[PDB]
């Protein structure tokens, strides 16, 4: 894969009238938490859609994982963990049986790990999935992403709904990981977990890219 | 001040009507215009000498297999010999009310708007009062359009208006119904499951009673209708039955409302399992987790309805072949309808924001799409052959052998099945060209049904009545079979199917 | 004293969702509302609004009870959900004026600021909206209200910085002219400097409560 996770450059996407991405770039250098910042519509969502294979781009080279995201999307997502920004669960499906259900399709669980994570994000893993508050329905896709084999973790806004305790639980998960070879790409609007976390933040103003470089 | 319970209900039944205003018109002109521009207006082609009209009310008392579908003849006058035909028209609008007030009370409910409507100054039996509204008024019109039609004929006044009332009745009562069930549970299938039960045990009750002594048939809300006796003598108190049953109803429809809480029904919830099967692993398994209980529940409605429609049929071979290849025509519509909702399941799933969580993985777009058209290719087709078995061994043991009369209800029964995948196909490449537009296949099967009805009845040529699947399947039983029709059926599915596949590929899934 | 819940308690199931609760708002103050995620916040949130039917207790929402005068109350208040969701169909513009037809009143001197300062793109289908302009629509509905009383569930939740900053003036202004305003805020930097007098509540009833 080149040691280079992504490496995007002259992204371009429209969605009809709207030209929500004009030249995007990136790279992320295998075993770094990257930040991925921005106002509200740069279009950070929709890049995360592209690498995962979901949209098709317009124009320009993306290169996950040393192939094509469109094309090899499921040869390369046997190596990726996804966080989405609204998590919506089955509501006849367990908490736990989502866990183990989300962890199968993608490289595979680690029980060692997924015993540990819920013992101490405080889940209840037998208990319909439409009684979860927004914070337990947070948690199951938090430890079904942090609990598998992935050498690279996409998350979109991770901690969105997580109490003060729980956002610093997983703030020690992410840097355990790190430890391990992981490499992590973030995208959030709270800038105290960015600064802790983070360095190389990545700052995307209108599809186009403002600011990169370490911190 | 100034503020009730009811506060918000002019509002929210104007948002409701705007909701479906393509949709509303289109059925409630469609269960009420052809009724004096069809059935009665072809009873004069048909059945011209009244000398001839009464041979044929002779032919129906005497066959309880013809009057288990449409009930019975009393006279021979040419409005209840006309009329006779469309007794069904009585379970079309049952269907339609049923499937209105779940879409507007429970529906919308489970998507959380609930939540932002009631936090308005919007009453609490609002919501409820609207689609009662609704549904009333399209009951009401439907009959009113229905009798004004029948009354420009030259058919008796006085049963005109008394089958316009009949039919509005009929939708009446099975609205409190719809209500009622939309109380019970925080899941939307759920209660359609459990008002749809209701609906098929009345109508088998009315065949039974109706194809009998008749001693059964006062047992059902249909079969009140029939009573009622348009153009044979008018029992005219009936009504007041279906206009108690409506209002015992819809009062405890309220009663069930005033004490559960936005989003829950009647039953709190239990704790499940802290870890997933060997099962639970696949899009496969998955899929096979949220369709056991309707799978189960379609096979035991329809294996019923079996074993009702093949013990009449036997209270001069050409008339049992001719009810049985008319009866299992309806259990095809029905397994169609099956399959429309099994791959439904599948815009429900993208829409939902679900698909892309699972096509975020190891899945591909083929594998998962061919994981609801799996299960909608499968469970209709055991449902229609249980019904067939079930078919064949009532029909058997009442004549007096099982061998012999068993593999032609199946054949019967199986021969239906290019016609029942043919509109999961046209569903698979709805979805995959024009997403949004998926559930017109409502509307396509619908416009098949009305065809085969009211086909070669009206007068239509015999190359625009060759638009619809269910009138080319071969007939099992002697000669008339080809087969070749099937291989006609079969090959479009399989290309209706391959187009929409290579449409989802290169597609965005936003 | 528009919120004078004294003793609240819900069982949904076999559990405890909330066991004792003594919230206690004034009039015209900014009120903390804080809690790990099984407190029992956004349950007593829908309590307030006659939604739950809550089991036990006493509860004076604005001097009247939630469930049997919900009607008569709800004209003067407003709420933003933790999980906003809209009609896909409609406009923004649209969405705001319907509800403003159903809240039977709207500043619109207020809704053109609001509009034209949170950014918000007013010609857009509501299903095209990138989660930060979802949260704009419910904000801007319920700030430009004639409300005496704001519930606020998670106000700003896909915000950016600055329309973070946007509304914490926007909730300095409204306190301004004698607005009471109740938040759940799960971020404990801008409940320091927009509210004092918070309110901690752990296993469903109250553990501390007082001015910062
Ligand atoms: C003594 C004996 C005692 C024991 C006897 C026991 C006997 C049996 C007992 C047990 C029986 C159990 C059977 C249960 C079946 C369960 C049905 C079910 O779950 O619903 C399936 C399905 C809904 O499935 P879903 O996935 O839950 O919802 C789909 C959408 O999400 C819904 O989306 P939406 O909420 O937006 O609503 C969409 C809706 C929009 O709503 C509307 O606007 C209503 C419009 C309705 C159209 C009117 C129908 C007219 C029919 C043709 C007219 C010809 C003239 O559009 C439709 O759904 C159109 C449906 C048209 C179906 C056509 C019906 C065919 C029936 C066969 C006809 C044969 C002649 O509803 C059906 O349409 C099936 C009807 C089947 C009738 C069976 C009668 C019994
Ligand atoms: C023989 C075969 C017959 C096939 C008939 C097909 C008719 C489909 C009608 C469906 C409908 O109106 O609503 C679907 C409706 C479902 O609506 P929905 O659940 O609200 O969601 C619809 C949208 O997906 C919800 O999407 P949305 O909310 O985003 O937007 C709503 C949508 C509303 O749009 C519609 O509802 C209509 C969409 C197109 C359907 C009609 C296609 C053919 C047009 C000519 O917006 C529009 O107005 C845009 C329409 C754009 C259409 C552009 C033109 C396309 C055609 C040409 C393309 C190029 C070639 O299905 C039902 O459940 C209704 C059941 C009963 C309706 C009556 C259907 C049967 C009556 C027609 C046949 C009668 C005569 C048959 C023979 C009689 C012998 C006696
Ligand atoms: N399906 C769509 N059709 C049209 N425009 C769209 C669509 N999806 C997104 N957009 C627009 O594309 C732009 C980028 O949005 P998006 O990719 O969601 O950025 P974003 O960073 O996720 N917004 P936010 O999550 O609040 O930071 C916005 O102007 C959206 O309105
Ligand atoms: N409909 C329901 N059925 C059963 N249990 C429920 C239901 N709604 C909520 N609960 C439970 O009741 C408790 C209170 O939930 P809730 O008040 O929503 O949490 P919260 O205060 O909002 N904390 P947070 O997750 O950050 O929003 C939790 O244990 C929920 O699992
Ligand atoms: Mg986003
Ligand atoms: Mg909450």
């Amino acid at each position: 894969n080149h040691q280079v996770p992504i490496e995007i450059r002259g992204l371009t996407k429209h969605f009809g009238s709207v030209r929500a991405l004009d030249g995007l770039d990136l790279t992320v250098r295998e075993g770094e938490v990257h930040g991925f910042l921005g106002p509200n519509g740069a279009g950070k969502s929709t890049t995360l859609r592209i690498l995962l294979g979901l949209v098709k781009a317009d124009g320009g080279s993306v290169r996950l994982l040393g192939g094509d995201p469109w094309t090899d999307a499921v040869d390369l997502h046997r190596h990726i963990a996804y966080v989405p920004g609204d998590v919506t669960l089955w509501p006849s499906l367990t908490g736990g049986e989502t866990i183990d259900l989300l962890a199968r399709m993608r490289g595979g669980i680690d029980n060692a790990r997924r015993a540990e994570l819920i013992e101490r994000f405080g889940l209840d893993p037998t208990k319909k999935a439409r009684t979860y508050s927004k914070g337990n329905r947070q948690k199951v896709s938090l430890i079904s992403a942090l609990s598998s084999h992935a050498t690279l973790l996409l998350l979109d806004e991770p901690s969105s709904g997580l109490d003060p305790l729980m956002e610093n639980v997983f703030q020690q998960c992410i840097g355990e990981a790190r430890q391990r070879g992981v490499t992590v790409l973030l995208s959030s609007h709270i800038l105290a977990e960015t600064e802790a976390l983070c360095e190389k933040v990545t700052i995307i103003r209108a599809g186009k890219t403002v600011e990169s470089g370490s911190l | 001040h100034r503020g009730s319970g009811f506060t918000g209900t002019l509002g929210l039944l104007r948002l409701y009507l705007r909701r479906d205003r393509v949709s509303l018109p289109l059925w409630v002109l469609l269960l009420s215009v052809p009724l004096a521009t069809v059935y009665i207006a072809s009873v004069e082609t048909v059945y011209p000498d009244r000398s001839a009209r009464a041979a044929a009310a002779a032919a129906i008392m005497a066959s309880p297999a013809q009057r288990a579908l449409y009930g019975p003849v009393y006279n021979d006058s040419l409005g209840a010999v006309g009329i006779w035909k469309a007794g069904m028209f009585h379970t079309l609008i049952a269907v339609a009310v049923i499937l209105t007030v779940i879409r507007h009370t429970r529906a919308d409910e489970e998507s959380g708007r609930a939540e932002l409507i009631d936090s308005t100054v919007v009453g609490r039996y609002a919501n409820l009062t609207g689609a009662l509204l609704l549904s009333f008024g399209a009951s009401i019109a439907t009959g009113a359009i229905g009798a004004l039609g029948l009354l420009a004929t030259d058919v008796a006044p006085a049963g005109s208006v008394a089958f316009g009332v009949a039919l509005a009745a009929s939708g009446m009562v099975f609205t409190a119904v719809a209500a009622v069930a939309a109380q019970l549970s925080p899941s939307a299938r759920f209660t359609r499951a459990v008002a749809f039960a209701v609906l098929g045990t009345a109508f088998a009750l009315r065949a039974i009673g109706d194809a009998g002594s008749g001693t059964l048939s006062w047992c059902s809300p249909l079969g009140w209708s029939l009573q009622v006796r348009p153009y044979a003598g008018e029992r005219w108190w009936v009504l007041l039955l279906s206009l108690a049953t409506a209002a015992v109803l819809t009062v405890l429809a309220y009663r069930l409302r005033a004490g559960r809480d936005v989003g829950a029904g009647l039953i709190a919830e239990r704790p499940g399992a802290g870890t997933a099967g060997p099962m639970l692993s696949e899009p496969f398994g998955l899929a096979w987790r949220l369709n056991r209980g309707s799978l189960l529940l379609w096979t035991v409605g329809l294996c019923l309805y079996g074993l009702v429609m093949g013990s009449v049929v036997h209270g001069t071979g050409a008339l049992e072949q001719a009810f049985l290849a008319l009866a299992f025509t309806m259990i095809g519509m029905v397994a169609a309808a099956f399959a429309v909702s099994l791959t439904l399941r599948l815009h429900q799933e993208e829409t939902g924001l679900r698909a892309e969580t699972l096509l975020a993985g190891a899945v591909s777009r083929t594998h998962w799409l061919a994981s609801h058209l799996a299960m909608a290719l499968a469970g209709s087709a055991v449902a229609t052959l249980i019904s067939g078995v079930a078919a064949g061994l009532a029909y058997g043991m009442t004549v007096g052998d099982v061998g012999g009369k068993l593999p032609t209800v199946v054949g019967t029964a199986a021969v239906q099945l290019p016609a029942v995948w043919l509109l999961s196909a046209v569903t698979v490449g709805l979805f995959g060209l024009a997403p949004r537009f998926t559930p017109v296949a409502w509307g396509v099967l619908v416009g098949f049904i009305a065809l085969y009805l009211l086909g070669s009845l009206a007068g239509f040529p015999q190359m625009l009545l060759n638009l619809e699947p269910f009138a080319h399947i071969p007939r099992v039983g002697g000669g008339d079979f080809t087969a070749v029709p099937l291989l006609w059926l079969l090959a479009i599915d399989a290309a209706l199917i391959t187009l929409g596949a290579m449409a989802f590929r290169r597609r965005d899934v936003r």
